[PDB]
């Protein structure tokens, strides 16, 4: 687990160690990649399990 | 067609794709959508080798 989404990204950001993958709404995990010039992160795969 | 038959009076549940719409949501009543549709594109095979 991770106690918080910013904590999650930072915890992944200890490159390359620790985590290698993550799961969360695809409306925070797109903002969280839409501020980095180096664009070290990216979104892949097929969405599933809709939610409003 | 299908919508017309519904609004006639002798049908009750249009179990089919229905591509919900702004204005189409007055003379009928919808529910929570259960898939996502959008107009996409395909192109001919463009995967050769080197
Ligand atoms: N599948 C499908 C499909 C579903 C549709 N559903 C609609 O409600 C409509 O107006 N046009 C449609 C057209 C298609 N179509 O032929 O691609």
């Amino acid at each position: 687990n991770v106690p918080a989404t910013p904590d999650g990204v930072e915890y992944l950001k200890n490159d390359p160690e620790k985590l290698d993958a993550f799961i969360m709404d695809k409306a925070l995990l797109d903002y969280e990649v839409s501020i980095d010039a180096d664009c070290k992160l990216l979104t892949v795969g097929k969405p599933f399990a809709i939610e409003g | 067609g299908m919508m017309g038959e519904l609004l006639s009076g002798q049908a009750d549940m249009i179990v089919a794709p229905l591509t919900i719409n702004n204005e189409r949501a007055q003379y009928i009543e919808f529910s929570k959508p259960f898939k996502y549709q959008g107009l996409t594109i395909l192109v001919k095979k463009e995967i050769p080798r080197s």
